RNA sequence: GCAUUC
RNA sequence: GCCCGGAUAGCUCAGUCGGUAGAGCAGGGGAUUGAAAAUCCCCGUGUCCUUGGUUCGAUUCCGAGUCCGGGCACCA
RNA sequence: GGGAGACUGGAAUUCCUGGUGUAGCGGUGGAAUGCGCAGAUAUCAGGAGGAACACCGGUGGCGAAGGCGGGUCUCUGGGCAGUAACUGACGCUGAGGAGCGAAAGCGUGGGGAGCGAACAGGAUUAGAUACCCUGGUAGUCCACGCCGUAAACGGUGGGUACUAGGUGUGGGUUUCCUUCCUUGGGAUCCGUGCCGUAGCUAACGCAUUAAGUACCCCGCCUGGGGAGUACGGCCGCAAGGCUAAAACUCAAAGGAAUUGACGGGGGCCCGCACAAGCGGCGGAGCAUGUGGAUUAAUUCGAUGCAACGCGAAGAACCUUACCUGGGUUUGACAUGCACAGGACGCCGGCAGAGAUGUCGGUUCCCUUGUGGCCUGUGUGCAGGUGGUGCAUGGCUGUCGUCAGCUCGUGUCGUGAGAUGUUGGGUUAAGUCCCGCAACGAGCGCAACCCUUGUCUCAUGUUGCCAGCACGUUAUGGUGGGGACUCGUGAGAGACUGCCGGGGUCAACUCGGAGGAAGGUGGGGAUGACGUCAAGUCAUCAUGCCCCUUAUGUCCAGGGCUUCACACAUGCUACAAUGGCCGGUACAAAGGGCUGCGAUGCCGUGAGGUGGAGCGAAUCCUUUCAAAGCCGGUCUCAGUUCGGAUCGGGGUCUGCAACUCGACCCCGUGAAGUCGGAGUCGCUAGUAAUCGCAGAUCAGCAACGCUGCGGUGAAUACGUUCCCG
RNA sequence: CGGCCAACUACGUGCCAGCAGCCGCGGUAAUACGUAGGGUCCGAGCGUUGUCCGGAAUUACUGGGCGUAAAGAGCUCGUA
């Protein structure tokens, strides 16, 4: 358990927290009901590609911000996934929500959709090294992006032997609080287990 | 201490005696952190010292440490598996130390009544020369000159 | 000074 | 067969005065060691072969029995 | 110092004889055997005798090799240079063969001081047929024979020619510079060393003294073992030497070099590693976890450091995964498809330990399409704390918070690799500097973040109260006040920045000023590339395997709490630096809603009753502590220490305290007198000691864990020794 | 039908049964075991065993070696 996760060691400083709401009696339910939105919704969009989920709450409003790489799947043109997702949504919160599926404007700099580009690609048996060099490649060349690690670790190429392998480009200071880390993880599905893909992205530092 | 000796803490001066040798001897009595408690067993051992003797205790208390503290001492040193207790000379600081130390350990030992008691008589015995403290102090020369073939370790 | 084995 | 000496702790041996059962090794529990051994520290273990007799009392003093070491069983 | 013979010299060891003179000597890491006290050792003189030749004396000379060193004399072998007088290819090598051939050994005869196989004792050790000590015989020496082996090595057969140089040294010749000083310098011939080209080599290395370029002759090799053994033979007094197989067996055995690891190798540095200290543990009682043994079950996991008050931040039921028994099956819980519904679901009665069963009351919306729901009956399927952490993800420990771990492009090497990353200096640090076939970069280091220490500015409720008013029988209690605190926002401040001396006018270092703080100020957070097939399939997830009338699932009771023992972490003690009674002072942090709960009243007390006030800087947790300070009493006693155990009587939580809760009161009054070998923590607000709070939680096995403040030490010369 | 060496997957047993010229494959996930499907090379033949040459410059005349890998006789003299 050698490395604190990044997105927890920075969460006061370079990072901000996945939701807004203040209670004090209610704390415990409003962490229930999380619970509950964001097991709804990271098994629905799987093939949509989701980023983040921000929940935010007050009074009896649920605003829910998807971010999703291509928003066109997670709306279809007659509104069917949001009318379909916002009716288990009332249904499971209880109250009212305003699904405000937005996108992400560069891909391939964010870190979990990165990693599940990557983790796909190994659940379609394609050997682990291209996958690692391409989304390698396709990162650096985004301009906010001074460096990558992606790595890679489980039954690799189903062999019967564990390997963990890693892939760096760039500068990628772990240890540095203001330094911009952005991570991921995906769990890929293959025949022979899962196999955990990591990328760290850096993209400078902030000074606040 | 590998690189090299650290500071001494200073030691403060004792208000009613106005010897650092009493603030000394107190932070020897000290048990536990109740310096309290250790001050005034100090102090009471000294008045039963002025009214046995008549004379100023800070006085009679210096005579006492200069009859037990000891010139020469014993290292030992393991030398072809034999082992040697080396003489080795004590540097003034540590004579004080090692002096102070022996009185208040033998007066934990006596059999009187109090440890005021028992630290006041050990403290008149030992400016007479009679005292545990002396002994000890005795029987540790004692051993530097049956080791005095030794010193040539000079470690 | 002494210090065998896996 | 005759004459001696034996027979005591799991093993090899002291003890004897009629008021005892003690040593070394082994064994048991700690300690040391990554772990064994060696080493160090605390412990337990006896119809004193059996047998009757003397005695207030027998490992011990007598006789007998079983087993075992020694020296003998010779002359025509 | 080439060999042989003869004679001879001095130092030293040993012994002997005689003085002088005593009680020790001798030996080792430390001792003991041993020699002495019957006169040793030591010291002086004289005598005997044997062996080896200090200084000179060297990686120097001579010899075919083995080898050769005191001096002298006698006999004798080889080499080198100069001169070309002489012979005229007479040369080279050499199967067999012959001779020489270290040391040990053997035969006969001498000699035998010292040394010394074997052999004795002594010591060391588990043993010690050894290493170490005391003795000690063959032998070592001589004469004459024999033997014929050595890492007899340059691990390199002999002869000849050729192929850059530089530099020592031994033996000769000669030219110049000239004093003619002469290690002045050159040339030349013959030895012997070192270093280096070309060339060679697997590499290491060799390199005109070849392992280079070539020619002549000889010897020898043909995978490792078996085996330089057997048999035969020859030689030998013997030991044994020489010549020299096969069967059988292995898929290798080897050479050199590389990166690591390791060393009872070296150098240089670190860490409560030791040392210096202070307090513990191992002994006692109890708490807690574990091994072992029990058991119907004592669920499962962890199990050197890095398991063992660990998963458990909360086992009476529940939890719960286990045992016994009673139930139950599309199931306690999902979702898709067939087939019937009109209800499901509630609320009560009785039977049952409960699960559950049964019986009475209650009971649906759009619109005819259905919908939500289930009567339910099926079928896919659910559900497994079943297996494999050695199939896995994720999460974690660990070495070690150690300073290290690597890459790109060059360059060197046949190559693995190397360099960078070494060296000198410096740092807490691969920290930085100076060099430097390296030039740069990345992850680690450091910093950025939190907390604590100082000040400034902003701001006054629920916090503060100096200066002014009004109240207390009590208090910022109250009018009010920004002045001190404090709370929380923004900011300043520490940078080796400044001064003096060290230094490569370098890093960095030692000291001083100023300042709250000084030299990464103190402490958190932060764990590089990897390692241990470390831990976890029982948080979760997951490949594969297994169960599906059970290995799923509901319930009552029991178990996880057993106890002849053992280990581990703690707590309370053994007392007077204390126990008990009375009085009295000074904290921080935190918690509170079917919760924290004040006054008053009732209980000896746990607590009861009742409920003020607070979602809280407000009220409650007393106005919040204990140690502390003052006073009195006990008086060294198994006690007025200790508080285990056990008897009786109670309180509270809970459906319920038998197994198996905590607390209170009365009685009881165990072991225990500071703990064997051994072993643990700690370098300053630390150790030691004292209370307080929190999470889990109805209650608690809490002495545990996480945290908070109070009181506050001793010692560190130092790196010889142990561990990393 | 592992690599040489042309031709790969599933099921069945799990250090067993067995395979194999050599290295080596079988330890409840085997392209190496057995079977099946598929494939490859040959074909009235295809494999196996035995035997000789080759690869083997591994007795080297062509065409090798002897400092440290196996290998310079301990050193000379001298006969053919
Ligand atoms: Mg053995
Ligand atoms: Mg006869
Ligand atoms: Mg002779
Ligand atoms: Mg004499
Ligand atoms: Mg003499
Ligand atoms: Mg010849
Ligand atoms: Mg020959
Ligand atoms: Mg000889
Ligand atoms: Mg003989
Ligand atoms: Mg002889
Ligand atoms: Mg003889
Ligand atoms: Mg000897
Ligand atoms: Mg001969
Ligand atoms: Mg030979
Ligand atoms: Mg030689
Ligand atoms: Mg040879
Ligand atoms: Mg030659
Ligand atoms: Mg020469
Ligand atoms: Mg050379
Ligand atoms: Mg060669
Ligand atoms: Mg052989
Ligand atoms: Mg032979
Ligand atoms: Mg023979
Ligand atoms: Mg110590
Ligand atoms: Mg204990
Ligand atoms: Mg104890
Ligand atoms: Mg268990
Ligand atoms: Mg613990
Ligand atoms: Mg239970
Ligand atoms: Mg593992
Ligand atoms: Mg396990
Ligand atoms: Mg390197
Ligand atoms: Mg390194
Ligand atoms: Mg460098
Ligand atoms: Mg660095
Ligand atoms: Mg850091
Ligand atoms: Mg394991
Ligand atoms: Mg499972
Ligand atoms: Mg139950
Ligand atoms: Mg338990
Ligand atoms: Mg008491
Ligand atoms: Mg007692
Ligand atoms: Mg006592
Ligand atoms: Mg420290
Ligand atoms: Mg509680
Ligand atoms: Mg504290
Ligand atoms: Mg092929
Ligand atoms: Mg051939
Ligand atoms: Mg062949
Ligand atoms: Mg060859
Ligand atoms: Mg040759
Ligand atoms: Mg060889
Ligand atoms: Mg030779």
């Amino acid at each position: 358990g050698q490395k604190i996760n990044p997105h927890g060691f920075r969460l006061g400083i370079t990072t901000e927290w996945k939701s807004r709401w203040y209670a004090d009696k209610q704390y415990k339910d409003y962490v229930k009901e999380d619970v509950a939105i964001r097991k709804l919704l990271a098994t629905g969009l799987e093939r949509a590609g989701i980023a983040d989920v921000e929940i935010e709450r007050t009074r009896d409003r649920v605003r829910v911000d998807i971010h999703t790489a291509r928003p066109g799947i997670v709306i279809g043109r007659r509104g069917t996934e949001a009318d379909r997702i916002r009716a288990d949504l009332e249904k499971l919160t209880g109250k009212q929500v305003q699904l405000n599926i937005l996108e992400v404007k560069n891909p391939e700099s964010q870190a979990q959709l990165v990693a599940q580009g990557v983790a796909e690609q190994l659940s379609n048996r394609v050997a682990f090294r291209r996958a690692m060099r391409k989304a390698i490649q396709s990162a650096m060349r985004q301009p906010n992006v001074k460096g990558i690690r992606v790595q890679c670790s489980g039954r690799l190429g189903g062999a019967e032997m564990s390997r963990s392998e890693f892939y760096r480009e760039g500068r990628v200071p772990l240890h540095t609080l203001r330094a911009d880390i952005d991570y991921g993880l995906y769990e890929a599905k293959t025949t022979f287990g899962r196999i955990g893909v990591k990328v760290w992205i850096y993209k400078g530092d902030i000074v606040g | 201490p590998r690189k090299g000796p650290a500071p001494k803490r200073p030691l403060v001066n004792d208000p009613v005696y106005g010897s650092q040798l009493v603030t000394q001897l107190v932070n020897k009595v000290l048990l536990e952190g109740k310096k309290s408690l250790a001050e005034r067993i100090v102090y009471g051992a000294l008045e039963q010292a002025r009214e046995k003797t008549g004379t100023d205790p800070v006085v009679t208390l210096k005579r006492a440490l200069d009859n037990v503290k000891p010139a020469l001492e014993v290292r030992s040193r393991r030398v072809g598996g034999a082992t040697y207790q080396v003489p080795v000379e004590v540097r003034p600081d540590r004579s004080t130390t090692l002096a102070l130390r022996w009185l208040v350990n033998f007066s934990r030992q006596r059999r009187e009544k109090t440890m005021v008691e028992r630290l006041a008589n050990e403290i008149l015995d030992a400016s007479n020369g009679l005292g545990a403290s002396v002994k000890r102090r005795e029987d540790t020369h004692k051993m530097a000159e049956a080791n005095r073939a030794f010193a040539h370790y000079r470690w």
